DNA sequence: AACAGGATGTATATATGTGACACGTGCCTGGAGACTAGGGAGTAATCCCCTTGGCGGTTAAAACGCGGGGGACAGCGCGTACGTGCGTTTAAGCGGTGCTAGAGCTGTCTACGACCAATTGAGCGGCCTCGGCACCGGGATTCTCCAGGGGATCCGGATGCTC
DNA sequence: GAGCATCCGGATCCCCTGGAGAATCCCGGTGCCGAGGCCGCTCAATTGGTCGTAGACAGCTCTAGCACCGCTTAAACGCACGTACGCGCTGTCCCCCGCGTTTTAACCGCCAAGGGGATTACTCCCTAGTCTCCAGGCACGTGTCACATATATACATCCTGTTC
């Protein structure tokens, strides 16, 4: 099973599979941190939190999407740190 | 193409120019190259240092000709005479074209049988006292075709044939016994 | 269209699956709509060409890696 | 030249619950009916302004091939950096109780609708006058062309071995 | 002692460094003179503002029950270690162009005027929705029964991926 190759199969299930794929409650609790500085005691009900998770979730799928093609550009395949930087700013949300 | 290029740094040049005397075979300006080209020996070919080095015998130690080695080269690419190969085992090593034809890359096998031998050839005698003869294990045939045991044994016999002259055939029985009589030096008997 | 995927997915009541892949096969489908995020939409296969080393794993001038 | 190995993907029958529907009652709200009624549109003449081209007179942007510098593509390569293999630990769900206020009932005040005439604002509407913008004559600004004695490092030259 | 192509030290010359005057250029900094923002006279319907009254939406008051913060264990997931090659990065110049420099005069462009067609003011009349002012059917919850496919299990058995 070689490491490179292997990934490529996860691809497939994942995408294939359709599932919230980061932990619910330390997304939960995570929400919460941000909404006390916020604005302290403000609670959230169980559809708000799902809400949330599934729209970062598309989000962050996008911009790997995104990035993934940001490698192939460069002559490469790893996601690096400029990668994120060049895609985030051309869709206009870093600058 | 500006006058402190043309005629303020000029006279350096043409005053040099198709005299390097001390190296005697092939001392002519555009043949220097080439000359460490072949002096190489090598099949990936010479790099920087490597030419550098070879044409360094005399008249050449580099107040311009650091950039004049790269302006040459750049008129041999434009000529089109210059073969190399790339990699960073050989760090731009350089070759002249030399009719050493470029072709398909694959079936590489990672032995050279046939020159495998030399080197035994080379060892055994030496390793004995009676020194490395003339290139008599295997004749010219060797690298004119490349046979079996049958074909490279009757070719010298028409090698001698066709020379049919007798004071030439008795140069075989003068310059062979000489091995005879070494035989008797360098192992004890026989 | 999304029915005709429930067949294709061996299923009959049609889920969040068939919605995306009605709506991502489809381009002008696209344009209507697919700047949105699709509640257990799934993501269709997508893969690219510079993965998956078609080519032997081994060194191209040698077997040795 | 091609077989072994362990797990993932297949059929095929096998269990369950939750998702779904069907009754049977019950009651507003959303459609439907049928005229009287005042205000946005179909439909006629009016009127100037908008686009289509004559129609010449210089001038600043294309159109294209050659030149010599250099930057993207691509070859290998040694060492750095990230995904498999195996383990225990502690982070997640349950899912009945209990406790905040979201959401839903009463009845009254409040700024917001609505008719009806006078009265300041603020462009039209054709009439005159002005201060910074933009075109156009002059030179100021780094690179580019010259003149000096010689120097240190090169191209010119001196010197070394085995039959 | 000689002859030949590999290295070594002798002596005569010219290009790095540096500071200016040569005459070019291109680009900044004053001069000059029109056209679009202003000031002043008038010209009037929108449009706030005023005078004088009437019909409901919304903060109080507070009710009744459902939907989230702790409780309370029970399983399974995630987190953590190392070892290895997949794959950054450097070094290097094929080789194929983007850019600079000249022709090259035809194309973009603005000056002094007309017309035919089309976009707003002004006047007339007209057919849907819109208050009257009442009526009855759909379609949404609260109980009451009773099911059908999704989601994973027991047997039984092949394809794919990555090595030696």
């Amino acid at each position: 099973y070689r490491p490179g190759t292997v990934a490529l199969r996860e691809i497939r299930r994942y995408q294939k599979s359709t599932e919230l794929l980061i932990r619910k409650l330390p997304f939960q609790r995570l929400v919460r941190e941000i909404a006390q500085d916020f604005k302290t005691d403000l609670r959230f009900q169980s559809s708000a939190v799902m809400a949330l998770q599934e729209a970062s979730e598309a989000y962050l799928v996008a911009l790997f999407e995104d990035t993934n093609l940001c490698a192939i550009h460069a002559k490469r395949v790893t996601i690096m740190p400029k990668d994120i930087q060049l895609a985030r700013r051309i869709r206009g949300e870093r600058a | 193409m500006t006058e402190s290029l043309v005629l303020s740094p000029a006279p350096a040049k043409p005053k040099r120019v198709k005299a390097s005397r001390r190296s005697a075979s092939h001392p002519t300006y555009s043949e220097m190259i080439a000359a460490a080209i072949r002096a190489e020996k090598s099949r990936g070919g010479s790099s920087r240092q490597s030419i550098q080095k070879y044409i360094k015998s005399h008249y050449k130690v580099g107040h311009n000709a650091d950039l004049q080695i790269k302006l040459s080269i750049r008129r041999l690419l434009a000529a089109g005479v210059l073969k190399q190969t790339k990699g960073v085992g050989a760090s731009g090593s350089f070759r002249l074209a030399k009719s050493d034809k470029a072709k398909r890359s694959p079936g590489k096998k990672k032995k050279a049988v046939r020159r495998s031998t030399s080197p035994k050839k080379a060892a055994r005698p030496r390793k004995a006292r009676s020194p490395a003869k003339k290139p008599k294990a295997t004749a010219r045939k060797a690298r004119k075709k490349s046979r079996a045991s049958p074909k490279k044994a009757k070719k010298p016999k028409t090698v001698k044939a066709k020379s049919r002259k007798a004071s030439k055939a008795k140069k075989v029985k003068r310059s062979k016994p000489r091995a005879k009589s070494g035989a008797r030096k360098s192992p004890k008997k026989k | 269209l999304a029915g005709n995927a429930a067949r294709d997915n061996k299923k009959t009541r049609i889920i969040p699956r068939h919605l995306q892949l009605a709506v991502r096969n489809d381009e002008e489908l696209n344009k209507l709509l697919g700047r949105v995020t699709i509640a257990q939409g799934g993501v269709l296969p997508n893969i690219q060409s510079v993965l998956l080393p078609k080519k032997t794993e081994s060194s191209k001038s040698a077997k040795s890696k």
